[PDB]
């Protein structure tokens, strides 16, 4: 009974964490980006793309073509080197949290449903 | 409460804490159990980074919740 | 990140910039290094004249890229 609610809450919390943490393929360490490009060099030396999480060998993974400001690239569809995914990742996290809190309210009743840290 | 901490290597350790405990105290317990100095630890819970001076209860960290130790790096 | 600026004479200037920096900030760095006020600078990259209000990332300027400086003299 209670174990089922604990399992659902913790699964939602882990999905919310997985939408923010980037896991390295070499050493298996969780990573987050402070600033800079989306080309991430983990402490172990392995490189990856912060956007698609695929192992890469350098900058040839990203779009390196001149762009018109505020327009998509007209030569390729490769990952952007400078786009910050923080806003989209937070929208994903908040939608998962909102839907999970609605599901928890549907299961238990219309009277504590909050899963994860609050908003601002 | 009982919580779990996933380290940088991927190992899962079990901590006995209280929701009124501060983030520094949890980091100190992590140092006591694994030997990781608190100045090197960055904790993530449900996608949110836990900042010093705050408590577990600020983040709605409940029993059997999982904190994650992450490296924060600059991009190329 | 590090970028280069080539003048018409061929001289290479080396700048330490960030992808969030605007073109105005790059011209301020050029003023600090060479003594040319930004009102005299025209920055061109891949055939595009760069507008001051936008950033390096808006033009997808890469690391170790080369911009070209052209001089404008209104005062004589
Ligand atoms: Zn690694
Ligand atoms: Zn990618
Ligand atoms: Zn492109």
């Amino acid at each position: 009974a209670e174990k089922d609610d604990i399992k659902y809450r913790t699964s939602i919390e882990e999905k919310m964490t997985a939408a923010r943490i980037r896991k390295c393929h070499k050493c298996g360490t969780g990573l987050i980006k402070s600033e800079g490009a989306n080309r991430m060099s983990c402490r172990c030396g392995a490189q990856m793309c912060y956007l698609c999480r695929v192992s890469i060998n350098g900058y040839d993974h990203f779009c390196q073509h001149p762009r018109s400001p505020g327009a998509p690239c007209q030569e390729c569809s490769r990952c952007s080197l400078w786009t910050d995914p923080t806003e989209d990742d937070e929208k994903l996290i908040e939608e998962i949290q909102k839907e999970a809190e609605e599901e928890q309210k549907r299961k238990n009743g219309e009277n504590f449903k909050r899963i994860g840290p609050p908003l601002e | 409460m009982q919580i779990f901490v996933k380290t940088l290597t991927g190992k899962t350790i079990t901590l006995e804490v209280e929701p009124s405990d501060t983030i520094e105290n949890v980091k100190a317990k992590i140092q006591d159990k694994e030997g990781i100095p608190p100045d090197q630890q960055r904790l993530i819970f449900a996608g949110k980074q836990l900042e010093d001076g705050r408590t577990l209860s600020d983040y709605n960290i409940q029993k059997e919740s999982t904190l994650h130790l992450v490296l924060r790096l600059r991009g190329g």
